[PDB]
DNA sequence: CTTCGTCACGGCGGCGAAACAACGAGGGGCTTCCACCGAAACCGCGCTGCGTTATAATGGGAGCTGTCACGGATGCA
DNA sequence: TGCATCCGTGAGTCGAGGGTAATAAACGCAGCGCGGTTTCGGTGGAAGCCCCTCGTTGTTTCGCCGCCGTGACGAAG
């Protein structure tokens, strides 16, 4: 069968990367049938590259502060957690930070090799002080979805290491609702509404054209149990 | 069209204080039931049963 | 399932017949009546002002 | 009350008093005055076609000849499709 | 519109009529629940008007 | 590869048809009755009103009467 | 003066919602205004009778289709 009523798709930019996506007509209910799975897709099946281990010289133990640098580590980690990197490889890639000097070490003052990109020189790090002197190694990788920090089974090899969690999907976060778009005239029609927030290293419509890939070979992967089922079709454009 | 912003008025027997009747804006509904913002049944007093 | 069903008492009325003495509308969903706006209701909605 | 005002056929009422202007001004005046007051509806008293020789200067039979040269041409479509949705 | 709208309408006691109490002549205390009804009348099967 | 056939392109022009103005025979304007409306009339009679009834007959049937409280207006002592 | 004692009030915004009874009557007369009825009537709707409004020709002229030739892109060997 058609859908007998074409339905659309408007992208209207809130930010540089954040948007919402306007879809309507929908058939009667199926805002919800494919909002909470594409949401849940966008949130894990993005492919990108985030922080993955830490090990900075001087501590071994002190997992509170390290001298020359002020704040905390706890703070150095969190700001280095949220940090957006681009790999071409899903071998472990190293990168380091050394800073002499007093000053704000930036994320811009990390050396990344080629095919490790970064997106945010301009991010700062830390409040170096005291003629503090660091060097900061990154383990890092890519990969899809949230993964937890695993921590280190080799804890002597690595006993400076720190494990860490790693946002590897691109995207931030995105919600979808529904709506109740000619009800009446057109029986039960819905519209959904999307918004979709991402890193700066990639935008928020991409993601979703990948997304969306990603879904129809997913659903392909089960259409083909019956080759020619007459199911719902759609029309021209 | 003609329903487009045109506020109507719900009264509920009886009406005790001044927030008894409520001046909405409505909006055309399939079926025969008056679809009431499930906030402002506190005043109306109202209940579903 | 109970017999008070929203098919049987909703009343709709722009303009019906009116009342023998007063020009008033009647009452009734039988007749195409008219509500009652009461004295109770005046109250409230003075104190809208 | 037996005697209430249905209050479309008022509006509806004047709305036919108006289109009856419309097409009778769309026709020809002369016309016009004769069914005035041979229907006499702006006075009360429909007139037979001898009164209207003296209002009107003609012979009655020619205010025969004048109503059928009203109806006629009336009962040309035009008058009626504009017309017919008044009942 | 049910069985038991047709029984249960019978075998009912009712307190109005001639020779029987008129509402606002009906006060508090007839309305009550008298413990000689045990076993003669229905305790609890009144109607909520 | 060569050479012939066709099909528009553009005009030419001479026919040709449709618009516009000198006006005269179907309508507009005359009598000439009487089956008729319509009048005017000539009525009778259902329909309402109104009168009378001649032994004595000489005091209502009925109604079921109560709340709950409260201020106050009203017959006593 | 008290002082009891009746008593005149109100006591929910509102939807479900048409109706139940009785006694003694006759005759007769008058007006009566509604409805059978009884006149001609001229004004009604035909029937027959005369002056003025509407159709023939006499061009005019753009228009247009046949014609006339041109040229090329085609048509066949």
């Amino acid at each position: 069968m058609l859908i007998s009523q074409r339905p659309t798709l408007s992208e209207d930019v809130l930010t540089d990367n954040r948007s919402q996506f306007v879809i309507e007509p929908l058939e009667p209910g199926f805002g919800y049938t494919l909002g909470n799975s594409l949401r849940r897709t966008l949130l894990s099946s993005i492919p990108g590259a985030a922080v993955t281990s830490i090990r900075i010289d001087g501590v071994l133990h002190e997992f509170t502060t390290v001298p020359g640098v002020k704040e905390d580590v706890t703070e150095i980690i969190l700001n280095l957690k949220s940090l957006v990197v681009s790999s071409e490889e899903d071998e472990p890639v190293t990168m380091y930070l050394r800073k002499q000097g007093p000053g704000e070490v930036t994320a811009g003052d990390i050396v990344p090799p080629a095919g490790v990109t970064v997106h945010n020189p301009g991010m700062h790090i830390a409040t170096l002080n005291d003629k503090g002197k660091l060097e900061v190694e990154l383990v890092v990788e890519r990969g899809r979805g949230y993964v937890p920090a695993v921590q280190n089974r080799a804890s002597g090899a690595e006993i400076g290491r720190i494990p860490v969690d790693s946002i590897y999907s691109p995207v931030l976060k995105v919600t979808y609702k529904v709506d109740a778009t000619r009800v009446e005239q057109r029986t039960d029609f819905d519209k959904l509404i999307l918004d979709v927030e991402t890193k700066n290293s990639i935008s928020p419509r991409d993601a979703l054209a990948s997304a969306g890939k990603t879904l129809v070979e997913l659903f392909g992967l089960a259409r083909e149990l019956n080759v020619e089922a007459e199911g719902i079709e759609i029309g021209p454009s | 069209e003609v329903i487009a912003e045109h506020p109507v008025l719900l009264n509920r027997a009886p009406t005790l204080h001044r927030l008894g009747i409520q001046a909405f804006e409505p909006m055309l509904v399939e079926g025969k039931a008056i679809q009431l913002h499930p906030l402002v049944c506190e005043a109306f007093n109202a209940d579903f049963d | 399932k109970l017999h008070h069903l929203v098919d049987d008492k909703i009343h709709a009325r722009s303009t019906g017949p009116y009342s023998m003495i007063t020009q008033q509308p009647l009452g009734g969903k039988a007749q195409f009546g008219g509500q009652r706006f009461g004295e109770m209701e005046c109250w409230a909605m003075q104190a809208y002002g | 009350d037996s005697e209430a005002v249905v209050a479309v056929d008022a509006v509806s009422f004047t709305l036919l008093q108006d289109q009856l202007q419309s097409v009778l001004d769309t026709l020809s005046e002369r016309e016009a005055g004769v069914v005035r007051l041979r229907f006499g509806l702006t006075d009360g008293q429909p007139r037979t076609l001898d009164e209207i020789g003296q209002v009107y200067g003609v012979t009655r039979e020619r205010i025969r000849q004048i109503e059928s040269k009203t109806m006629s041409k009336l009962r040309h479509p035009s008058r009626s499709q504009v017309l017919r949705d008044y009942l | 519109n049910n069985p038991l709208s047709g029984l249960t309408h019978k075998r009912r006691l009712s307190a109005l009529g001639p020779g029987g109490l008129s509402r606002e002549r009906a006060g508090l205390e007839v309305r009550d629940v008298h413990p000689s009804h045990y076993g003669r009348m229905c305790p609890i099967e009144t109607p909520e008007g």
